[PDB]
């Protein structure tokens, strides 16, 4: 749909207002999710200089190489 | 011929009087292990609904009605 509003309720986006905030695309897990990762969130982090990183709250184990953070 | 009709009711009366050896342990046992293949099947239903979110109701077992209950 559009960032302010999505057509997932488990997606979120986070849109910076101005250049000194960051911004977020969030995930909850659900649905087809696993029960253990049921209630758990991924996020894609973008710095205002325009820098990329990723973060989970899932188990270390379940977390893929590029988002052990 | 006394004797000899007299020995073959000793002889009656030693094979009538041979030891059962608890063959229950045997059966139930197996019993128990049979049970222990069944159930096992279900495993592999349950955890592929469990990695899978889908509740209890939505979890279809192709469960079949065993003459153990168990």
């Amino acid at each position: 749909s559009t960032a302010a509003v999505t057509g997932q309720t488990g997606l979120t986006i986070t849109y910076p207002a101005s250049a000194t905030e960051s911004a977020a695309i969030q995930g909850t897990f659900g649905n087809s999710a696993a029960i253990k990762i049921k209630n758990q969130t991924l996020t894609w982090t973008r710095t205002p200089e325009g820098a990329w990183s990723c973060a989970t709250t899932v188990e270390a184990k379940f977390k893929p190489a590029g988002c052990a953070s | 011929t006394l004797i000899e009709l007299m020995i073959v009711v000793a002889i009656i009366g030693i094979l009538a009087a041979i030891a059962i050896p608890q063959y229950q342990n045997y059966i139930a046992k197996s019993q128990v292990s049979r049970v222990m293949s069944e159930t096992g099947s279900l495993k592999t239903v349950i955890e592929t609904c469990i990695l899978d979110g889908k509740t209890a109701a939505n979890c279809e077992l192709g469960w079949t009605n065993s003459n153990l209950l168990g």
